[PDB]
């Protein structure tokens, strides 16, 4: 959720010079949600093989 | 006094064709701005050209 990558609501940029520093506090958000979710990937894919094993 | 007026008239027309010289607004040879950035990378670094006032 926002809160979680930093985003932060209601966080926007009044002039052309908070957007510069907007780019990388984006970039940022975009590789820490990427991590976040390959983990789940990760994750998942344990639970099948357990699964299997189980069976 | 006819070739004074002919100065006078030209002079009066380099100041309209300059003034008038404006895209979107935004222009670099009016003398309005010091220097437009455009954009150059995908991070935000810019590409500079400063103004040229005529």
């Amino acid at each position: 959720s926002l809160a979680g990558i930093g985003l932060t609501t209601t966080s926007t940029f009044t002039t052309a010079a908070a957007a510069k520093t907007m780019i990388g506090t984006i970039d940022t958000a975009l590789q820490t949600a990427t991590n976040k979710l390959a983990s789940l990937g990760t994750s998942s894919v344990g639970l099948d093989t357990h699964l299997t094993f189980v069976g | 006094n006819a070739l004074k007026s002919d100065f006078d008239s030209l002079r009066d027309q380099i100041e309209k064709a300059a003034t008038n010289a404006k895209f979107n607004g935004v222009s670099i040879a009016d003398g309005s701005t010091t220097k437009l950035t455009f954009l150059a990378n995908s991070d935000g670094s810019g590409f500079t050209v400063n103004a040229k006032t005529i």
